[PDB]
């Protein structure tokens, strides 16, 4: 039915410049007011800017004003966010959000694109194996760990055995310490499983364009 | 950039309520739902409303908030082009001011001569009368009844006068009362809707004490009840007719004004998030359910003399200034109590036209002042200038043959002239403007858009119903004749310009304007159909 | 502009037991222009209670509004493990338009020890010159969770990476991730590293250690 993509968003120097796009459909685009609304990484619903049915009416929040420019393509149904002299407190998801009526909300939102403000340069990340303690005694179900270490900016896409094995996984965020994020993933099995059965971890980081996969081994 | 608000909210209400009830909510509702099949014509009638008049109602006042000026001024930040509508809609609110004051003087002669033990009307020994006066009303036009001779040969004077060509004396008994008038006008809109927004409380709310008060004396009567059936009994064979839908239509139009400019004045003064399609319904209703409720108050009171004063009915149940000047005084003389029912009555009609008065010149002065800046801070002169306009001119409906004055206005002055004022008014806004532009100018102020119901009604419905109502108007067209008396054929050629001198406004400051920007080829109609922020 | 707060901040509640969370405005806002978003972990935000007592398409009947001017909530009739969500209102009624600072709603469950697993740095990192020990907590209620860290019995506090996963879906608990990061030289200065989590569910810490030695 309803459909909101954002597209767009990514690493970009504090002061630099973006734009945001928004592709609608499943609607008369034109028929409907669209809106931001960023979520800051402390998960704060900010909204950021109004664009009307035509486009002639336009409201921005005293945070992004005269910094951000939304504008609107009622042709290819194309809703635009023009950012300037970006700051690092504009990083954040941006939504695309779609209400008419005041008094009815933002009844679609779209799936959200990301934008990071910082002027932390882009670095591939370390991607190791966690291996269990040597003579561990136990037993019933062994714990394996994939650590990736000091990498930027978001995000990195950790599956197990190309995405095989979604169980017993706990996949933890990402924290950045020192313009650096690490994450690290923990996937639990049986002992018959492992090492019987190959249990490799992939990690995508887009970014730096490192795509890595590391099989675990008890060494 | 900022204008003065309505010093309340209510202010404004009571001054659409006001405005748009008026005395034909009396004198002309009741009568055609008589004529044209009672209950039966309430369909035509609520169609009408719902599809061609509340939205166009609805139109206006939205309008007038969201573009925060006059009639002339609105318009012409609306389409450039079109701007000339804005001149017909305010020259015909001038012409309509000329006209419609003197009933309000008319009432308040009634009422300075409701001050008595015995009403002047009631029988035919007094010296203004004829050997062929009868008590009441009849049906052979050489028989008038008592109050028909009243105020026809002594209120009026219209006996002593031959026509149009001769008005003759003028009455200072009237003239006195249409002073009187516009000194209460000019007091109202003195300041501006400071004192305005205030005074439209006694103005439009008044009558509604005095309804109540008629209408339990009305259905405490004997024979209110068959009033009642003439009035709502259901025969349905009349919509079916051509000319209900007609009358339906007009009357409609007429009853909630757009195109008057007064909506558009009036809402322009609004705050600009207010929510305005609220107030376009309640106003809507109150004014329509003012003229149903009158319905029994008229009928009533016209059931009691087809019972106890034995007369027919058809002769008793008439439209315009005949029924409240002639018909209904003439019943409250016959009850209990009289001098008290006439001079509340008689105070309700001009609290009727008053507040709708008010809303007319508020057009025109709204309009003048948002186009010439010599105008706004002068409005306490320019006011005092424009009702002694109105007075002085005013003095020919004054005269013996002012009824024949005020009854050519009445036809050409505003008529199927303001149907095509709001004709325009829609297709300017749905088609040039566009309603995707206009829905969008809504949404920003009530904080949501209309319906695809009003929408379809200002683009299609209204000027599809306008346009074939005021053509089946210009078939069933004939010349102007009161009574006995027939119009001059120059008389009707008069009436034709000032209905013209209007309309002609829109083609004409088109041409003008459409002569005197730059350009060539197409885009000289992009600069004029461009609004005013692009 | 008009700040709208949200009370609690976190709420736990079991399954079919009645939740109420409140939404307050600085300013007075329209009882017609404010709504209710419900966000689900890793999700886009949803419209769920629009003008203040009116639910949106899809929304259960256990989902009720109420209020007015600067105080509105929002009440759950009975709860259900799949309303787990953060939940934020929001006022139209002016510019800049604004959003409450969030409800989260999180299920309560029975309490759960924490499996802690200990991991000796990868002989890939210690030729990179860095050693990092990771330990992983799973699967344990309530939330709060405290690791220490000790190298050779001497607890050690700077250098620690936390983080925890939000509720779980499946079994309504929470796990951690806590790394001690060193480099190859500290790493092999020593021998004996212990990982050990206070938690809840144990008067005595859940101990995990390894010996570089073996
Ligand atoms: C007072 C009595 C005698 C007559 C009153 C009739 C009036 C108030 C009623 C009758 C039919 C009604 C209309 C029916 C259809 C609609 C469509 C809706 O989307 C807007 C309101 C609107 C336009 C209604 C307005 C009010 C209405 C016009
Ligand atoms: C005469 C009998 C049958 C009916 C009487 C009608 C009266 C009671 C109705 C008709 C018009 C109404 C008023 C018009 C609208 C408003 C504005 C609103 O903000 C306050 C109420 C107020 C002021 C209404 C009060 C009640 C009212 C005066
Ligand atoms: O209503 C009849 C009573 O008043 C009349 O007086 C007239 C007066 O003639 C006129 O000049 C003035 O302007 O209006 C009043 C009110 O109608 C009669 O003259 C009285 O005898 C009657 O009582
Ligand atoms: N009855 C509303 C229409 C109307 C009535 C009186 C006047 Cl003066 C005007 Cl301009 C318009
Ligand atoms: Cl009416
Ligand atoms: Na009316
Ligand atoms: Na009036």
């Amino acid at each position: 039915e309803v459909q909101l993509v954002e597209s767009g968003g990514g690493l970009v120097k504090p002061g630099g410049s973006l734009k945001l796009s928004c592709a609608a459909s499943g609607f008369t685009f034109s028929s409907y007011a669209m809106s931001w609304v960023r979520q800051s990484p402390e998960k704060r619903l900010e909204w950021v800017a109004e664009i009307s049915s035509g486009g002639r009416y336009i409201y921005y929040s005293d945070t992004v004003t005269g910094r951000f420019t939304i504008s609107r393509d009622n042709a290819r149904n194309i809703l635009h966010l023009e950012m300037s002299s970006l700051r690092s407190e504009d990083t954040a998801m941006y939504y695309c959000a779609r209400g008419e009526v005041r008094q009815r909300g933002f009844d679609y939102w779209g799936q959200g694109t990301t934008l990071t403000v910082s002027s932390a340069k882009t670095t591939a990340p370390s991607v190791y194996p966690l291996a269990p303690v040597c003579g561990d005694t136990t037993g019933s179900s062994v714990t394996l760990g994939c650590l990736v270490k000091g990498y930027f900016p978001e995000p990195v896409t950790l599956t197990w055995n190309s995405g095989s094995l979604s169980s017993g996984v706990h996949t933890f965020p990402a924290v950045l310490q020192s313009d650096l994020y690490t994450l690290s993933s923990s996937v639990t099995v049986t002992s018959s499983t492992w090492p019987s059965q190959s249990i490799t971890c992939n990690v995508a980081h887009p970014a730096s364009s490192t795509k890595v996969d590391k099989k675990i081994e008890p060494r | 950039d900022e204008r003065e608000t309505w010093s309340g909210k209510v202010d404004f209400l009571l001054s659409v309520i006001g405005f748009a009830v008026d005395l034909a909510n009396v004198w002309r509702f009741p009568y055609l739902c008589y004529k044209n099949g009672g209950g039966a014509f309430l369909v035509p009638y609520g169609i009408m409303l719902a599809v061609g008049g509340i939205p166009l109602f609805y139109m206006e006042l939205a309008l007038g908030q969201h573009n925060r000026k006059g009639a002339i001024t609105c318009w012409g930040r609306l389409v450039p082009l079109f701007k000339g509508i804005g001149y017909a809609v305010v020259l015909i609110a001038f012409y309509v001011d000329f006209y419609y004051n003197v009933i309000i003087a008319w009432s308040l002669r009634f009422f300075f001569a409701s001050f008595t033990n015995s009403l002047p009307w009631t029988s035919c020994n007094n010296i203004w009368n004829t050997p062929n006066c009868r008590p009441f009303e009849g049906h052979v036009e050489g028989f008038q009844s008592a109050a028909s001779e009243y105020f026809n040969r002594y209120i009026l004077e219209l006996n002593r006068s031959e026509g149009i060509h001769d008005l003759g004396a003028i009455k200072w008994d009237m003239a006195l009362c249409l002073l009187i008038v516009y000194l209460i006008c000019y007091f109202s809109l003195w300041k501006g809707i400071s004192t305005s927004g205030k005074v439209v409380w006694f103005t439009a709310l008044f009558p509604y004490a005095v309804l109540l008060i008629l209408l339990i004396r009305g259905l405490t009567l004997p024979g209110s009840f068959l009033g009642i059936q003439y009035y709502l009994t259901p025969n349905f064979s009349a919509i079916y007719k051509a000319e209900v839908w007609v009358d339906a239509a007009t009357q409609v139009f007429f009853s909630l004004g757009p195109g008057f400019g007064v909506l558009l004045a009036y809402a322009s003064y609004n705050k600009y998030h207010n929510n305005v399609y609220k107030d376009a319904l309640l106003t809507s209703f109150i004014n329509s359910a003012t003229s149903f409720i009158a319905g029994f108050v008229i009928f009533s009171v016209l059931g009691y003399m087809a019972h106890t004063l034995g007369v027919r009915i058809e002769d008793v149940a008439t439209e315009g200034p005949g029924l409240v000047f002639v018909v209904y005084p003439a019943a409250i003389a016959t009850m209990p109590a009289s001098t008290f029912w006439a001079l509340i009555f008689f105070m309700m009609l001009a609290t009727l036209g008053l507040d709708s008065s008010f809303g007319g010149s508020e057009a025109i002065i709204t309009a003048l002042s948002d186009e010439f800046p010599k105008i706004k801070r002068n409005r306490e002169l320019f006011v005092a200038g424009l009702f002694s306009l109105y007075f002085v001119v005013g003095l020919a409906s004054c005269t013996q043959g002012g009824f024949y004055f005020f009854h050519l206005l009445d036809r050409y002055a505003a008529g199927y002239s303001i149907l095509v004022a709001v004709f325009f008014e829609a297709i300017a806004v749905s088609w040039i403007y566009g309603t995707n532009r206009f829905s969008e100018d809504i949404r920003d102020m009530i904080g949501f858009p209309p319906g695809r119901y009003w929408q379809v009604c200002w683009r299609f419905v209204a000027p599809i119903f306008l346009l074939f109502i005021t053509v089946y108007g210009l078939i069933g067209y004939e010349p102007l004749t009161y009574a006995d008396y027939v119009y001059p054929s120059w008389a009707n050629a008069l009436g034709w310009c000032i209905a013209g001198s209007s309309v002609v406004m829109i083609p004409a400051v088109a041409i003008f304007k459409l002569l005197s920007t730059p350009g060539s080829l197409r885009q000289r109609f992009t600069i004029l159909t461009t609004p005013w922020r692009d | 502009e008009n700040v709208l707060t949200q009370s609690p901040a976190i709420m736990s509640t079991s399954p079919g037991e009645k939740v109420t969370m409140t939404c307050r405005a600085s300013s007075s806002v329209g009882s017609s222009y404010l709504h209710w978003y419900q966000q689900k972990s890793g999700a886009s935000p949803k419209l769920w209670i629009y003008s203040t007592s009116n639910l949106a398409s899809g929304v259960p009947a256990r989902f009720s509004g109420s209020g007015s001017g600067t105080s509105y909530s929002l009440t759950i009739s009975s709860v259900e493990a799949e309303d787990a969500a953060t939940y934020y209102c929001q006022q139209f009624s002016g510019y800049p338009l604004t959003f409450g600072s969030g409800t989260k709603l999180e299920m309560k469950r029975a309490d759960a020890a924490p499996t802690v697993s200990i991991f000796p740095p990868s002989s890939e990192q210690l030729t990179s010159g860095g050693a990092s020990v990771v330990c992983f907590l799973n699967n344990f209620y309530p939330k709060d969770i405290n690791v220490k860290w000790k190298i050779d019995g001497s607890e050690r506090q700077n250098g620690v990476l936390n983080s925890w996963t939000d509720q779980d879906s499946k079994d309504s608990t929470y796990s951690m991730s806590s790394t001690l990061t060193l480099t190859k030289d500290e790493y092999e200065r020593h021998n004996s590293y212990t990982c050990e989590a206070t938690h809840k569910t144990s008067t005595s810490p859940i101990v995990k250690s390894f010996n570089r030695n073996e």
